[PDB]
RNA sequence: CUGGUAGUUAUGGCGAGAAGGUCACACCCGUUCCCAUCCCGAACACGGUAGUUAAGCUUCUCUGCGCCAAUGGUAGUUGGGGGCUUCCCCCUGCGAGAGUAGGUCGCUGCCGGG
RNA sequence: UGGGGCGGUCGCCUCCUAAAGAGUAACGGAGGCGCCCAAAGGUUCCCUCAGAAUGGAUGGAAAUCAUUCGCAGAGUGUAAAGGCACAAGGGAGCUUGACUGCGAGACUGACAAGUCGAGCAGGGACGAAAGUCGGGCUUAGUGAUCCGGUGGUUCCGCAUGGAAGGGCCAUCGCUCAACGGAUAAAAGCUACCCCGGGGAUAACAGGCUUAUCUCCCCCAAGAGUCCACAUCGACGGGGAGGUUUGGCACCUCGAUGUCGGCUCGUCGCAUCCUGGGGCUGUAGUCGGUCCCAAGGGUUGGGCUGUUCGCCCAUUAAAGCGGCACG
RNA sequence: UCCUAAGGUAGCGAAAUUCCUUGUCGGGUAAGUUCCGACCCGCACGAAAGGCGCAACGAUCUGGGCACUGUCUCAACGAGAGACUCGGUGAAAUUAUAGUACCUGUGAAGAUGCAGGUUACCCGCGACAGGACGGAAAGACCCCGUGGAGCUUUACUGCAACC
RNA sequence: AUAGGCCCAGGCGACUGUUUAGCAAAAACACAGGUCUCUGCAAAACCGUAAGGUGACGUAUAGGGGCUGACGCCUGCCCGGU
RNA sequence: GGGUAGCGGAGAAAUUCCAAUCGAACUUGGAGAUAGCUGGUUCUCUCCGAAAUAGCUUUAGGGCUAGCCUCGAGGUAAAGAGUCAUGGAGGUAGAGCACUGUUUGGACUAGGGUACCGAAUUCAGAUAAACUCCGAAUGCCAUGUACUUAUACUCGGGAGUCAGACUGCGAGUGAUAAGAUCCGUAGUCGAAAGGGAAACAGCCCAGACCACCAGUUAAGGUCCCCAAAUAUAUGUUAAGUGGAAAAGGAUGUGGGGUUGCUUAGACAACCAGGAUGUUGGCUUAGAAGCAGCCACCAUUGAAAGAGUGCGUAAUAGCUCACUGGUCGAGUGACCCCGCGCCGAAAAUGUACCGGGGCUAAACAUAUUACCGAAACUGUGGAUGAACCU
């Protein structure tokens, strides 16, 4: 007569923050993960819980590595 | 009755069954089958009261296949409760059949009596059925 | 599987192991597998839990430690008995009646009897009402002067609707109890004698009748159910036999008895004996190798009087007696036989038995049958036992022995010597 | 011809068979020192070439496994319109998965020797 | 809160629902948390798992040994998801960056809060060096303000010098768990009850639905002395009705009187009697089942508030339902 | 033999107390869910919240019988007071305006007033109560309001009083 | 014209009496009787801030409080908890 | 005639009485107590025009910030919208067994004591919201020099709203019920009149500034009520189907395909024949084709069965298969499709096309005219904004 369940965490707000092509700030952020989805290609470094930021100004790329993995790039 | 071993889950979605049999919508072991026709659920009861009218008439001779299995579970509430707190018990076992899938098959008989073992099984099932051979 | 205790008192009773044992038998036929023996020793069963205040504790321990889900308790508990039990050792509770309703419910495979079990168990569960809907008339919506809602009490409304949908089947079961006579019509006006079985579980009686029809009967096909199960026959049929010496007589089975049946039960088993009811040879199917068959006996002859069969001549018949050791059978002492029901020496000595009681009215007296008028030698072979035929020149000469109504209906035809 | 050192989604791999070599590269010998093993100079480390292509390595052949891959058709579906509405049908645009014709025993850059 | 009460829940993390960006509800389907580690952190160097077969053993199916095969079928302090074998897994040497002041720029977001961060200065650990280090593979392991305790201080100190006291930096005291915490401090009965509101919300009646209920059928195993279909018909399947038990909460709380009986009826037919007919396990009498048929008719008492029911005595028969359970 | 401070004694017992329940047997009746007498299986009797009896008393509650009767089968007649016609005097509750039919359907899911049909010349008098969800009383039942009041206690904080 | 109907059996309360003016007349209250307990006189108890009073112009065979309710037969076990 | 007065008095005790008022009298004052609750709020025109959501809350019919409306003022690397080209992140639909659960049928039993397995290998075939070796359509983010189009943003003044409803599509709970409940997405109502669905907020067409005895169209229609086709061409239905409802049953009807036989005579009818060993054996009182089981022959002949159904207790007798003749034009067997039939029962009165009524005035395909709105156009007026002179 009663449900044990009705518990739910809070949405991380996970995924893209920018998309190809597009002029990028040094210091923003690109993509929030768990785990590493996406490695970190050029000028882009991968903070402590694996958000990907860039280190200069420069147009964001995603480009993809070896057959099965993908980075992000950022280039002047 | 066909019922699962053991299930990951007791719960499980109604689903929906729309559009053709993803497989299994041919004759492969015996030569002759029911082919479903129109798409419904089918629970394990019909599929053992098919059954035993359908070996009955064959009289223990040839082999039978049932090409279907009742992997989900459906649940229900008692009459009385209202509406609410939380979801029912499990009752029973369903398959879903889509149109365009063969449930039954017939080997070792001759002609005659393989289409009258079929026709006695259509009866218990509650889906538009056809007699249907191999080549 | 479910794994369930066994409890029971002795209450003085009379048969209190055989009782437990049949129990257990009984839970054993109903995919149910026990775990525990509690039997206590109490005079009088305690009036709020069945058992007693201590006795709960031994149970609900090793309910426990034994993993099981169920109990059966040994006799039938009032709703507050339940209510007391179910709310103590947290588990539920099952008493001898409702564990046989679950048994016919299960082995029913007729209209009739799934209609007699329905309402056997909507008589048995009219009491338990008062407990099933107390929980939620403790906050049955309450209140005071309404002014407008309804005219009466929640408790009585149920009781109103119970009753309702149970004098309904009542009509049905009426109806149907006409109607089964309409099938006895031709036996009724045709006077064919008839030879009814009755017995306890696993008698043989089955088997008895399997031999008779094997034995006798033109369409040996036919045949009966036979299995260890307990009830596995719960519909009597009826067969007709035709003896060497062309005579006639039907031989039915019933189903079989239990002891401490319930008393729900055999008002709905009064239409399933009425063959036996109106009947002119009995058998008694008494099993002779399970040491309390005085006991399984004499309940037998308790339900057939709750029953009404009385005043009808009763022929003993102890079977199993290979199973006994350097034993004479078959044998024949007053009005009981003993004797193994799978030989052709038992069977056709029970068939001598029956000659005897049945037909001893079927006088010889010779006939001369004019010899143009045929259709009497037929009629005159097949009705009789023809001991000596002569042929004259006028007519044929007949000696054998036919029935006193025939004496009267051919009466012109017998010559004296 | 070979030894290093990079790029390139395994069409670059796996497996199978053959040829070759002190000019390289390895296998190999020994443990004095530098260093080394939870014990073991097996590896690591050091000192050399008595012996060797049987291994690693290079070259050659394959479709056996793997990998890559059309065209046509099909499921699905945005937009529009219909029905007898567990669902189903028609027009236009997009268009798989599986299966298959087919390809594959690699392609480029730099440096030192023979 | 599918009326209220009893029951359950109240904050944080993970997955599905969630409809291929993000977000997205229900007393929807599954689980965890209120910690632990002085190495389970940093750095340098090194290497690789589960399982199986084979021969020998005290020692057995499974303890330790050798070979072979072995892309992860293991492991990752703990739940799940994402990830990792150019280790984030496993060993050993040295250590305390589990540092101080900060911080361009971004994510999330009503606010309060929460998250990531290149780079600069001070002074260090490891390493030959390039370099890495502001705790742990990532995401939970926590609660504001007010008020008090402890340590420090180039701050103020009610005429002046002090002091009492306060300020600033660091830190401690909450199952304030109803977890954005009303107060430092808190349980029940009302049928003796009262006021302001509501058909936003329950009890009677209407409405939608038809699980349940009543009735009618399909297949035919069987019963019926042989005999599926005179009469029944299991295991299964399909509908009609809106009289039952239910679900919803659409009209009515500035009042829609609520059981049974009395008087008065009227309508439907799924017919209790009477009328016509087909089949019969219809010889006759008595019956059974089905088709047409709603014209008329359809009892008096004992017990109970009783509807119902049981019983006594009759009758051609003692019908089933609708009309706000007329 | 275990625990407890001790384990319900006498007397009663389907009771003003028994859910099951119309318990079971006997009486009364043609037929008795109530009544009377027994049984004890006391859900949940029990000794000053007194237990079991008890003559007299009761506008007390319950079951039965004699006499009596219009309570009834089943109603009939008669008398008086209203009602009814005429002369005098003459209110009230209610009221959005009204030339204010029936059926089937629709609609905030129950229509004199909407749609389609069927009926119906204009105005009154004596009667009956099916509808106007008719009139009267801002529902008491139910829920709500960080509304109220009376009462309780080993709820919080207090005061009188007493030691 | 005016002027008791009676009888058999049971539950409750012993009896006469009192009660919800205006829904309940009772099986409810009271009652004579039983028992426990407090009180030595400026008594205990009660009203009043006090003075002053009732108790009482009484004295324990007297006065206040709690429970039971004629009369008959009886009133069992437990002092751990309050 | 007197005594006891409301934080009080009386009470043979019922919340009983204290001036028709008592779970705490009446009157005046604090007092215009407080009410997150219900009711009420008065003249006109012009321009714009919502919300019924998120977060927190002793919070749920209240409030605060944000979201959505209006008025005013600013600044330009013109930043908003639509389409096109190009680049991306993300695992839904579908599908698949490469991992994990579920599962069918075979070969398969190293070793336990041969599934009873601890079981494993292999072949073939299924299944999944919490499985993925794969993987779209749409949607989303951005760049452009593309073409078109009018907004965006910041600061400040003023609000209202936080009960939503139905319909189409994708899901959960429910029973793959509800005019049910809870979300995402689009529309309409709310706040929308007009025309069609008989009547009928949410369905279909379509947005009313005012006047006109003007025209063209949309959904829907053109026999009468009621404006416009008793329209054209080719077919189907006989059920008032059209205008209600299934499993299942059937020589209803129309259209295609596959085929046997036949003027050296097809089917149907009429005439004749239809027999011998022989009553085959066994079982039976009785079994002669026809109670039951066993092989089911040869003979006359072109045909006749060791007999297809009646019948006798049983013989008898009746009849058929087959053959010959008689007359002379077609007949027998399956599959596919369209429209129809039965299954079909309720309460005041036909009552399941709005009515009349219809054999087309029904249905299918195609074609042409007309009617039809406050829509659009024509004529004449009133008015708001922006930009010009
Ligand atoms: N030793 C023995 N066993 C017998 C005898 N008769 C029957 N049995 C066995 O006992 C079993 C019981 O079956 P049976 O008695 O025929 O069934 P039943 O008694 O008719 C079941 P019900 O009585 O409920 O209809 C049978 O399987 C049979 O093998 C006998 O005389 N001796
Ligand atoms: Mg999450
Ligand atoms: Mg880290
Ligand atoms: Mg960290
Ligand atoms: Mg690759
Ligand atoms: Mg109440
Ligand atoms: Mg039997
Ligand atoms: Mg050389
Ligand atoms: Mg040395
Ligand atoms: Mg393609
Ligand atoms: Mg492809
Ligand atoms: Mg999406
Ligand atoms: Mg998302
Ligand atoms: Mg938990
Ligand atoms: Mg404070
Ligand atoms: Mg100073
Ligand atoms: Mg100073
Ligand atoms: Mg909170
Ligand atoms: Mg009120
Ligand atoms: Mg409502
Ligand atoms: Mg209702
Ligand atoms: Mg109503
Ligand atoms: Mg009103
Ligand atoms: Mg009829
Ligand atoms: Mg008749
Ligand atoms: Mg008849
Ligand atoms: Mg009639
Ligand atoms: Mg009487
Ligand atoms: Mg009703
Ligand atoms: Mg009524
Ligand atoms: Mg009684
Ligand atoms: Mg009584
Ligand atoms: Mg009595
Ligand atoms: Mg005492
Ligand atoms: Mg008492
Ligand atoms: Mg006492
Ligand atoms: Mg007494
Ligand atoms: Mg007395
Ligand atoms: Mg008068
Ligand atoms: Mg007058
Ligand atoms: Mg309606
Ligand atoms: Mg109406
Ligand atoms: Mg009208
Ligand atoms: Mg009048
Ligand atoms: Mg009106
Ligand atoms: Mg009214
Ligand atoms: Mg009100
Ligand atoms: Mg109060
Ligand atoms: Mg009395
Ligand atoms: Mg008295
Ligand atoms: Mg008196
Ligand atoms: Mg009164
Ligand atoms: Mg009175
Ligand atoms: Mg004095
Ligand atoms: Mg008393
Ligand atoms: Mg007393
Ligand atoms: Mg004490
Ligand atoms: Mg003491
Ligand atoms: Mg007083
Ligand atoms: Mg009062
Ligand atoms: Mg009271
Ligand atoms: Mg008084
Ligand atoms: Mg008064
Ligand atoms: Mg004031
Ligand atoms: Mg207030
Ligand atoms: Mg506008
Ligand atoms: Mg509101
Ligand atoms: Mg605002
Ligand atoms: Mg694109
Ligand atoms: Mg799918
Ligand atoms: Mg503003
Ligand atoms: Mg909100
Ligand atoms: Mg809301
Ligand atoms: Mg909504
Ligand atoms: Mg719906
Ligand atoms: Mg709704
Ligand atoms: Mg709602
Ligand atoms: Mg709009
Ligand atoms: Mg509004
Ligand atoms: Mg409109
Ligand atoms: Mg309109
Ligand atoms: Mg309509
Ligand atoms: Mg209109
Ligand atoms: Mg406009
Ligand atoms: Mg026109
Ligand atoms: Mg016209
Ligand atoms: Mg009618
Ligand atoms: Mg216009
Ligand atoms: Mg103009």
């Amino acid at each position: 007569g009663s449900t044990s369940n009705g518990r739910d965490s809070e949405s991380k707000r996970l995924g893209a923050k920018r998309a190809d092509g597009q002029f990028v700030t040094g210091g923003s952020i690109l993509y929030r993960q768990r785990g590493t989805k996406i490695y970190p290609g050029t000028n882009v470094g991968r903070g402590g819980d694996d958000t990907l930021f860039a280190k200069t100004d420069g147009v964001v790329r995603f480009e993809r590595m070896g057959r099965d993995k993908k980075k992000v790039s950022v280039y002047p | 009755m066909l019922v699962p071993k053991r299930v990951k889950y007791r719960r499980e979605f109604r689903g929906n069954m729309r559009g053709r049999a993803k497989g299994g919508t041919e004759v492969a072991f015996g030569e002759y089958g029911l082919q479903a026709v129109e798409a419904s659920w089918i629970t394990n009861r019909q599929i053992e009261a098919a059954r035993i009218a359908m070996t009955r008439y064959m009289k223990r001779g040839g082999k039978v296949w049932i090409k279907i299995f009742p992997h989900k579970s459906y649940t229900s509430k008692p009459i009385g409760v209202r509406m609410g707190k939380g979801k029912g018990a499990p009752e029973g076992w369903v398959s879903p059949v889509k149109r365009g899938k063969i449930m039954f098959e017939i080997a070792g008989v001759p002609e005659d009596v393989a289409r009258e073992a079929l026709r006695l099984a259509a009866h218990k099932l509650p889906v538009k059925t056809k007699i249907v051979k191999r080549e | 599987e479910k794994k369930v205790l066994i409890v029971g008192i002795s209450q003085k009773q009379k048969d209190f192991d055989y009782s437990m044992e049949e129990l257990a038998n009984l839970a054993a036929a109903n995919n149910m597998e026990v775990v525990g023996e509690i039997r206590q020793n109490i005079d009088r069963e305690n009036r709020a839990t069945y058992v007693g205040k201590g006795k709960v504790d031994e149970i609900k321990g090793l309910a426990e430690m034994q993993d099981a889900r169920l109990i059966i308790f040994n006799d039938e508990l009032s709703p507050s008995q339940i209510r007391n039990l179910e709310e103590a050792l947290e588990l539920d509770v099952m008493d001898r009646t409702g564990l046989i309703l679950a048994i016919f419910a299960n082995r029913a495979k007729t209209k009739e009897a799934q209609l007699q079990v329905q309402i056997a168990k909507l008589q048995y569960e009219l009491p338990r009402i008062f407990g099933q809907g107390e929980d939620m008339d403790q906050q049955s919506g309450k209140g005071g002067l309404s002014n407008r809602g309804s005219g009466e009490k929640k408790i009585e409304t149920d009781r109103r609707t119970i009753k309702h949908q149970i004098r309904h089947l009542q009509k049905e079961l009426d109806m149907l109890v006409d109607d089964r006579e309409v099938r006895r019509r031709k036996r009724k006006k045709n006077e064919i004698p008839v030879v009814s079985l009755v017995g306890y579980t696993n008698a043989g009686k089955s088997t008895t009748m399997n031999g008779l029809v094997r034995a006798y009967s033109e369409t040996a096909d036919k045949q009966v159910f036979e299995k260890d199960m307990l009830f596995a026959t719960l519909e009597t049929s009826v067969r007709e036999i035709v003896l060497p010496d062309n005579k006639q007589f039907l031989l039915t089975d019933t189903v079989g008895f239990v002891s401490k049946l319930p008393h729900q039960l055999v008002k709905a088993f009064r239409s399933t004996l009425e063959e036996a009811r109106d009947a002119d040879l009995l058998i008694h199917v008494v099993d002779y190798s399970d040491p309390h068959y005085k006991t399984m006996m004499k309940t037998t002859e308790e339900t057939l009087k709750v029953v009404g069969v009385e005043d009808v001549p009763v022929i003993y018949a102890y079977n199993k007696a290979d199973l006994l050791e350097d034993e004479m059978y078959p044998k024949q002492t007053g009005n009981t036989i003993i004797f193994s029901a799978r030989e052709e020496e038992s069977l056709e000595f029970l068939t001598e038995v029956i000659r005897k009681e049945l037909f001893a009215s079927y006088e010889k007296a010779t006939f001369l049958i004019p010899f143009e008028a045929g259709q009497v030698v037929a009629y005159l072979n097949e009705h009789a036992d023809i001991l000596e035929t002569e042929y004259l020149e006028n007519g044929t000469q007949i000696v054998a022995e036919v029935s006193p109504a025939d004496l009267q209906k051919l009466a012109e035809y017998q010559v004296a010597e």
